RNA sequence: UCUGGUGACUAUAGCAAGGAGGUCACACCUGUUCCCAUGCCGAACACAGAAGUUAAGCUCCUUAGCGACGAUGGUAGUCAACUUACGUUCCGCUAGAGUAGAACGUUGCCAGGC
RNA sequence: GACUGGGGCGGUCGCCUCCUAAAAGGUAACGGAGGCGCUCAAAGGUUCCCUCAGAAUGGUUGGAAAUCAUUCAUAGAGUGU
RNA sequence: AUAUGUUAAGUGGAAAAGGAUGUGGCGUUGCCCAGACAACUGGAGUGCG
RNA sequence: GAUUAUUGGAGGUAGAGCACUGUUUGGUCAGACAAACUCCGAAUGCCAAUUAAU
């Protein structure tokens, strides 16, 4: 499937971030072509029932305000204390 | 039982004794150091115990020149 | 001018650098004031010590 | 009973214990693993008591891989001595965990099996662990 | 071989730690080749000129072997930069042994008013 | 621009595999009559030079495999503050190392002949 | 004679370099680990040229480290102590 | 005093490895209408004497 | 004399990483450890300009 995703604008401190996780969302970031560094925020029970549909290596259409970019999943980061999800790097294809 | 050691040198007060942009004289001392872990440079003159010091009296500068090897100079005007 | 400072809590028991900043300020005693127009260098001083002092329009 | 050949030095300062792993965090050759959650010492001799304990439950029907290794000797005086005049002799080998890093690996051997065979070995070591499976 | 021009560079810059001198103590450069023998002098102001000769004009090299040249060849700058308004030069050897034709540039140059 | 000298910005210039070129020059190459040379040797450094060739060097071009360079985003630490004794927590500054994208087969100075 | 986790007994006392020393200098303990009380008439001054360890292949096999040549090397040898 | 939820031990008002169908919140799974789990009537297979 | 703001520069701690010196588990590849290891390296502090504000 998909994801659907906002844009995390301006830039905030580390509190909110931490104020952030408990709602579950996990932040990340969209580079390659054309799209030029805009960063989202990706809902971390909605995105792990994207992966059991196509894999660790598949194709998504994360949408950056309404532009369905067809993103790759390149880089986790994980915390094996808690297991969760903390970062996500997506590149445009 | 009883110990081997303690027994240590003093010191030698050694690193850098002007700093980035002030006015050296015509024999201030500009860096006490072992070895060249800072070349002389250019009205900078390499003393023996490698202690480099000032010739012409002006502004000094730090400045970097190689992968890992550096040098001071001083310039005239102030 | 703007900016009028006032100092709430004192000095004893801070350190020797957070007793200068405010002695730089022209700020003596507990609730003293002062009114000095804004900078770069007084709205940088103000935050060095701004759990001391409370600053006010 | 682990222990290096030869270590420049002899006495050492004492290790950190504070904060989180460093590395050495997630499973990498089995498919089981043990990762501590508190900070200790440990001490080499409660892991030949920690290893053999997991050895008997799989009957040698898998493999055992240990990640940790004691690096750093710690000193000790005798009894009923005064303070001073001088440093004590190694009396034995530490390691420092920190609350993440996997100790034991496991490998060919089903689940319901080692979840009950890491158990053995966790009472035998000082630290609280959990039972972590691979990345997937 | 064993690169003949690349060895000269190395010695080249072991040479010329001293001698990089400007604006009333400038450098004579010198060079060779199998048929030729080059020269200008310079001095390092963040690069300055003065004077060039060569060896391969039509004034000289329609001659004898390599030296009559380089020893009339060091009068072809000595004539050119006292008239431009230079004195007290300083040589270096380029890398070369100070011998053969090197040598007799350097010695017939301060003989016809380039001094040292 | 296009060749050569000569210093600078100094692997974003390097290292390695391929491919093209040569009276304008640089080289390769033949020689010991002499100044000069080997602690063994014209190999080298000198020195004489009709001839012989682009083969290697240098020079130009392209392929990013190796080295170097390297964001944004997040984490680790941490100056200040507030509770706290817990292998601590929460808030406000600054901001790493590694890793992804990428830039990348050099940008220029001055005299001399085309 | 003094220091001395009371005194004695043992130990140590001056100079040099590193670490603890908290990214300027400075900084203690009977804390950790080593040297010194000299040597060179060339191992000093200057001038001109050369670049090392080991690895690998080959042959009187002196294991290729006696000596002998080729490649590869980026500083892995050396610098009186 | 006020608006909201938690605790049943005097916790608050002394401390650990381990044990524990105490209880409240947030998610995820597999069976369930052929009505499911529990009790209830007649395959070398799980402890027994 | 002090204090921040802007600016320049010296230096190898915390952290991290094995390129070196030693340590180390499983088949040149994957992983780990370091007061006397460093290809790297903060936050602060320190020395300055003779620049402005208190």
């Amino acid at each position: 499937a998909s994801l659907k995703s906002i844009i995390r604008q301006g830039k905030q401190t580390r509190s909110d971030l931490k104020q952030l996780r408990k709602s579950g969302k996990v932040p990340a970031v969209v580079y390659g072509y054309g799209t030029k560094n805009v960063s989202v925020k990706v809902d971390e029970v909605e995105f792990i029932k994207v992966i059991r549909e196509v894999g660790r290596n598949g194709v998504i259409e994360l949408g950056v305000g309404s532009k369905t970019i067809k993103v790759m999943v390149a880089d986790y980061q994980f915390d094996p204390l808690k297991n969760q999800i903390t970062h996500i790097d997506f590149l445009a294809i | 039982s009883s110990t081997k050691n303690g027994r240590d040198s003093e010191s030698k007060r050694l690193g850098a004794k002007r700093a980035d942009g002030q006015f050296v004289t015509g024999g201030s001392i500009l860096y006490r150091q072992r070895g060249t872990k800072i070349y002389p440079g250019e009205n900078v003159g390499r003393g023996g115990d490698d202690t480099l010091f000032a010739k012409i009296d002006g502004v000094v500068k730090f400045e970097r020149k190689g992968r890992d090897k550096k040098q001071v100079s001083v310039y005239a005007v102030a | 001018a703007k900016l009028q400072i006032t100092l709430t809590r004192s000095v004893i028991g801070r350190p020797e650098t957070q007793r200068k900043t405010v002695e730089a300020l022209g700020l003596k005693k507990t609730n003293s004031s002062v009114v000095v127009e804004d900078n770069p260098a007084i709205r940088g001083q103000i935050n060095k010590v701004k759990h001391l002092v409370t600053v006010e329009e | 009973m682990l222990l290096p050949k030869r270590v420049k030095y002899r006495r050492q300062h004492r290790p950190k214990t504070t904060g989180r792993s460093k590395g050495g965090n997630y499973v990498t050759f089995g498919e089981f693993g043990l990762q501590a959650t508190t900070t200790s010492w440990i001490t080499s001799r409660q892991i030949e008591s920690a290893r053999i304990a997991m050895t008997r439950y799989m009957k040698r029907g898998g493999k055992v891989w240990i990640k940790i290794f004691p690096h750093t000797p710690y000193t000790k005086k005798p009894l009923e001595v005064r303070m001073g005049a001088g440093k004590g002799a190694v009396e034995g080998w530490i390691a420092v965990v920190k609350p993440g890093r996997i100790l034991f690996e496991v490998a060919g051997v089903s689940e319901e099996v080692a979840r009950e065979a890491l158990r053995l070995a966790s009472h035998k070591l000082p630290v609280k662990t959990k039972f972590v499976k691979r990345e997937e | 071989k064993i690169d003949k021009n690349k060895v000269r560079l190395k010695r080249h810059a072991r040479v010329r730690t001293n001698l990089s001198g400007t604006a009333e103590k400038p450098r004579l450069n010198v060079y060779r080749s199998n048929k030729h023998i080059y020269a200008q002098i310079i001095d390092d102001n963040k690069g300055v000129t003065l004077a060039q000769a060569s060896s391969k004009d039509s004034d000289i090299a329609t001659t004898a072997t390599k030296v009559e040249l380089a020893t009339k060849v060091g009068e072809a700058i000595a004539k050119k930069a006292a008239d431009k308004g230079i004195k007290e030069i300083v040589f270096d050897r380029g890398g070369y042994l100070y011998h053969g034709r090197v040598k007799a540039l350097a010695e017939a140059a301060r003989e016809s008013g380039l001094e040292f």
